RNA sequence: CUCAGUUCGGAUUGCAGGCUGCAACUCGCCUGCAUGAAGCCGGAAUCGCUAGUAAUCGCCGGUCAGCCAUACGGCGGUGAAUU
RNA sequence: UGGCCCUCGAGUGCAAAGGCAGAAGGGAGCUUGACUGCAAGACCCACCCGUCGAGCAGGGACGAAAGUCGGCCUUAGUGA
RNA sequence: UUCUGGUGUCCUAGGCGUAGAGGAACCACACCAAUCCAUCCCGAACUUGGUGGUUAAACUCUACUGCGGUGACGAUACUGUAGGGGAGGUCCUGCGGAAAAAUAGCUCGACGCCAGG
C-alpha cells in the first residue's frame, strides 16, 4: 500500500531553546509499528522516534 | 583455495581499506609458524621506517621448540614496536590486521603496541 | 533463402563501397562466378541462378551458393505514403561488392562450366565473369 | 499505430581532458558506470562521477 | 559446540551373540549385533546361492 | 579403532606399491559426506523433526536442513527451500562411520555387491557414492515407512589409477 | 488365538515327488515344502423357498485306465423364521 | 551432495546501456546517516530546472582502529 | 653481498604447460589436544598451546616459444583538403595523415625499502 507517514518524538511543550514538535516524513509502514531512532531533535541526543 | 592464497587475498582486501600515509605510517604484520614480523612503512614514499621480527627479541626471550608465535612474544614485539618508532618521530599510526582475523595474538600486538603512547 | 530467426525484425539499408577483400577468394569448387558490379542481389535471383546452373549441369558436379541475404528490404504499401509500418516479411537482399564470388562448381568439365556459370549469369542484376581456381 | 519516438536528450562525457588544469570540485568526468576509475587527488560521486579534489594537471594510465 | 549435539560415547560395547565382545566409539553404550563382517557368509553364501542349487538331471534320477 | 590399524601397516604397502619417494605424497581419506535427499520436508515437519533426531543418531551430529540452491518449475521448489538434509563428519568420526559401513552395510546389505570396479572409477579427486541402508540398527526401524535417501560420498587426495580401490581394498570392503 | 488382512482367507508361482496309462509339454489328478493375491458382507438391480422346507454338514453313484466333478443323479445329519 | 575442467559467460527488485570477480554479486553480526545547520567549486546550461561535491559544527551507527555513512551500482519511478 | 621473505610501485602486464633444484636459515604442509574464538554440522576455514618430519602439496630460482599475451616494417583500405567521371549505385586523381587483420619478431617481468648468515 505504501503508506507515508509521520515519525514524531516525545512533545514537550517547554520554555527551552527553541523545545517543539518534530516530526520526520517515512515511507512503507504496512507493518508492526516501527519507532526508529532519528535523532538530532531539538533536544539533542535522542532515541526511540515513534510513529 | 589454499590457505596462503587466501591469507593473500584477505591482505589486498583490507589493502583497500588503509593506506600509507607521510603523516600517517602503516605497520603490517606476518605471523609465520616460526616468526612474526612487523613493518612501519610509509607507503607515499614506498620505503620502511620502522621494522621489527621475532629475529629482533629473540635475543632475549624466545623457544624454538615451541611454536614461535605465542601470545607473549606478541606482547613483546608490540612492545618494542611500540618504543621502536615513538623514538624516531611516529606517534599517529594506521594499523592494518595483515590478512589474519583481529581475535588472536594480534589484540595482545595492538594493544601492545597502543602501550607504548601510539595514536591507534 | 531467408533467415530463420532474425535478432531484429526491420533494418536499414546501407551503401555499397569498395572491393570486398576477403568474399573475392575460391574456398570450395574449381570454377566461380566473380562480380564486378556493387548492388544488391535478392534471393529470388539465387533461386533462379540456382535452378539455372543446377539444371544446367544436371549429370554430375556440385554448385556452391556463396551468399545468403541476411538483411531485409522493407516495402510500404500504397496507403499515401508517411510511414515505415511493416514490410519486413517482404523480399530478402544480399548485399554484393565487386570481387566477391557469388556462385561456384566442380565436377563439370570446361565448356560445360563455361555455359553452366555463364547461363545463370543472365539470371542477375549485374555484370560477372567466370573464374577458374588459379 | 507507429511505436516510436521515444527520444531521450540526456548528456554525459569527458569534461576535462587530459593535462589540463582542474580546479577543487571540478567535475573531470561524468560518465555512466565506471569506464574512468578514481585514482589519487580524485573522487568519486554518487553516481560514480569523477570529480578533483586539489588543484592541478589531470593524467590517465 | 555445546548444548546441540548428541552424546558421543567412546565406551561402547559391541556384543556379538557368537560369545565375542569389540569396544568401539559410538552413540549407544550396547550393540547387540547380528551377522557382522568378521565370520559372515559372504564366502558361503554365495557358495549355497548361485552356485549349487541348480540341478535338473541328478534330481530326476534320485526318484527312478 | 581403526585408525591405528590405518597407520603402520596400509600406508607402507601404498608407499611401495606405486613405488614413491616420500611419505606424505601417499594420499589419505578427506572427509565424508551424507545427505538425505528430500523433495518434501517443509510439509513434512516431523519428517524434518525425524531427519533432526533419527538421522542426527545416525550420524554423528546434527544434520543441516539445506536451503535450494535454485528454484525450478514443476515441483515445488522455491529460492530457499529444504531440499534434503546433510550432514559433513571429519575427523576421527570419518573412520568411526567407515568404520560404520564396514560393520553395517557390507555384511547387512541383501545384495552381494560391495565395493564396484565398475561404479566411482573416473573422478578428478577420486570419490565412491553408495545409496543404501536408509536406517543404521542404532534406530528402531519399523517406524519410519519412508524409504528416504542417503548418500555418503568418501573423498581422498589421490590423482591416480589404482590408489583409492585399493584404498577402500586394504580396508573392510571386500566384494 | 479373542479383532488384525489376523493361527481369517486361500488365489498365483517355484522346488521336490507319487499314481493311472505306449505316452501327462501344450492339457490329468494327488502328496511334501515354499509364497500368502485380492477380499472387512457388497451400488443400480435381481433370484430361491410356506416345514422336515430354507439354510447348513458330509457320504455315495454314474460315465470312467485316470481325471477337468466346485457339475449332475441321489442319500442321510442338524435344522428354522414368516404368510 | 562430492570432484575436475572453462574464469566471468551468473547475478544486480524491473527495460536497456555502461559498470562491477576475493566485487557494486551471495551470507552473518550490530544497526537507523532513509539526520540537523550548512557549504568552497564544477557540469548542464533560453529561463524554469536538474546533477555532483571536497570541507565545518552538533549529535550519533559500525569497527579494535583506520576510516565510512546526508539512502539504494548508476541513469527512469514524476508536476511549477 | 648474493641468496632468503615480508612489503610495494611502474608495467610491454609477464600467465598455462614441460623440465631441473631448495630445506643450514627462512617460508609452507603434516601429526596432538582444545581453555578465548569457531563453523545455519565438521579445529575443513579461524584461534590458542606443542611434538617438531618432510618436500609430497604450496612458494622461490633457471631454461624452452608447445599454447597464451604482445606485435612490426613495407603495402593497402579509409580519410582532410583541391578536383574529375557516371544515368544511378559509385569510382578515379595531386598533396597531407594513415589503418586493421595476418606475418617476421618480442615476452616465462623490471626497479626500491627494511630484518638474518
Amino acid at each position: 500500500v505504501k503508506v507515508i507517514l509521520e515519525c514524531t518524538g516525545c512533545v514537550r511543550k517547554s520554555v527551552n531553546k527553541g523545545s517543539r514538535g518534530v516530526s520526520r516524513y517515512i515511507t512503507q509502514k504496512n507493518r508492526h509499528n516501527t519507532p526508529s531512532r532519528l535523532e538530532l531533535r531539538k533536544f539533542c541526543p535522542y532515541c526511540y522516534k515513534h510513529t | 583455495h589454499t590457505r596462503r592464497e587466501d591469507r593473500t587475498a584477505r591482505h589486498v582486501r583490507i589493502r583497500k581499506k588503509v593506506e600509507g600515509t607521510p603523516e600517517r605510517p602503516r605497520l603490517c604484520v606476518f605471523r609465520s609458524n616460526k616468526h612474526l614480523y612487523v613493518q612501519v612503512i610509509d607507503d607515499t614514499k614506498m620505503h620502511t621506517l620502522a621494522a621489527a621480527s621475532t629475529m629482533q627479541k629473540a635475543i632475549s626471550e624466545n623457544i624454538d621448540y615451541s611454536a614461535g608465535p605465542t601470545v607473549e612474544v606478541a606482547q613483546k614485539i608490540g612492545e618494542m614496536i611500540a618504543k621502536s618508532c615513538l623514538e624516531k618521530g611516529i606517534t599517529k599510526v594506521a594499523f592494518d590486521r595483515g590478512g589474519y582475523p583481529y581475535h588472536g595474538r594480534v589484540k595482545a600486538l595492538a594493544d601492545a603496541a597502543r602501550e607504548h603512547g601510539l595514536v591507534f | 533463402l531467408s533467415p530463420k530467426r532474425t535478432r531484429f525484425r526491420k533494418q536499414h539499408r546501407g551503401r555499397m563501397k569498395g572491393i570486398s577483400y576477403r568474399g573475392n577468394r575460391i574456398c570450395f569448387g574449381r570454377y566461380a562466378l566473380q562480380a564486378l558490379e556493387p548492388a544488391w542481389i535478392t534471393s529470388r535471383q539465387i533461386e533462379a541462378g540456382r535452378r539455372a546452373m543446377t539444371r544446367n549441369a544436371r549429370r554430375g558436379g556440385k554448385i556452391w551458393v556463396r551468399i545468403f541475404p541476411d538483411k531485409p528490404v522493407t516495402v510500404r504499401p500504397a496507403e499515401t505514403r508517411m510511414g515505415s509500418g511493416k514490410g519486413s516479411p517482404e523480399y530478402w537482399v544480399a548485399v554484393v561488392k565487386p570481387g566477391r564470388i557469388l556462385y561456384e562448381i566442380s565436377g563439370v568439365a570446361e565448356n560445360i562450366a563455361r555455359r553452366a556459370v555463364a547461363i545463370a549469369a543472365s539470371k542477375m542484376p549485374i555484370r560477372t565473369q567466370f573464374i577458374i581456381s588459379g | 499505430t507507429k511505436n516510436g519516438r521515444d527520444s531521450k536528450g540526456q548528456r554525459l562525457g569527458v569534461k576535462i581532458y587530459g593535462d589540463q588544469v582542474a580546479k577543487p570540485g571540478a567535475i573531470i568526468i561524468r560518465q555512466r558506470g565506471t569506464k574512468f576509475h578514481p585514482g589519487k587527488n580524485v573522487g568519486i560521486g554518487k553516481d560514480h562521477t569523477i570529480f578533483a579534489l586539489i588543484d592541478g594537471l589531470v593524467k590517465f594510465e | 559446540k555445546s548444548d546441540i549435539h548428541p552424546e558421543f560415547r567412546e565406551d561402547a560395547k559391541v556384543y556379538c551373540n557368537g560369545e565375542l565382545v569389540m569396544t568401539t566409539g559410538g552413540t549407544q553404550k550396547d550393540y547387540t549385533v547380528e551377522v557382522w563382517s568378521g565370520n559372515h557368509p559372504f564366502y558361503l553364501g554365495n557358495r549355497s546361492a548361485l552356485l549349487l542349487d541348480a540341478d535338473q538331471v541328478e534330481k530326476f534320477r534320485k526318484k527312478y | 579403532r581403526l585408525k591405528t590399524n590405518y597407520i603402520e601397516k596400509m600406508v607402507p604397502l601404498l608407499k611401495e606399491e606405486f613405488s614413491y619417494s616420500n611419505i606424505l605424497e601417499v594420499p589419505k581419506v578427506v572427509k565424508i559426506v551424507v545427505n538425505c535427499g528430500i523433495g518434501d520436508a517443509s510439509q513434512n515437519a516431523k519428517g524434518l523433526d525425524a531427519a533432526i533426531n533419527e538421522l542426527a543418531l545416525i550420524t554423528g551430529q546434527r544434520p543441516v536442513k539445506t536451503k535450494a540452491k535454485t528454484s525450478i518449475a514443476g515441483f515445488k521448489v522455491r529460492e530457499g527451500m529444504t531440499l534434503g538434509i546433510a550432514v559433513t563428519l571429519r575427523g576421527n568420526l570419518m573412520y568411526s562411520f567407515l568404520d560404520r559401513l564396514i560393520n553395517l552395510a557390507l555384511p547387512r546389505t541383501r545384495d552381494f555387491q560391495g565395493v564396484n570396479p565398475n561404479s566411482f572409477d573416473g573422478h578428478g579427486n577420486y570419490s565412491v557414492g553408495f545409496r543404501e541402508q536408509s536406517v543404521f540398527p542404532e534406530i528402531k526401524p519399523e517406524i519410519v515407512g519412508k524409504a528416504r535417501g542417503m548418500d555418503v560420498c568418501i573423498t581422498t587426495t589421490a590423482k591416480t589409477d589404482k590408489e583409492a580401490y585399493k584404498l577402500l581394498s586394504l580396508m573392510g570392503m571386500p566384494f
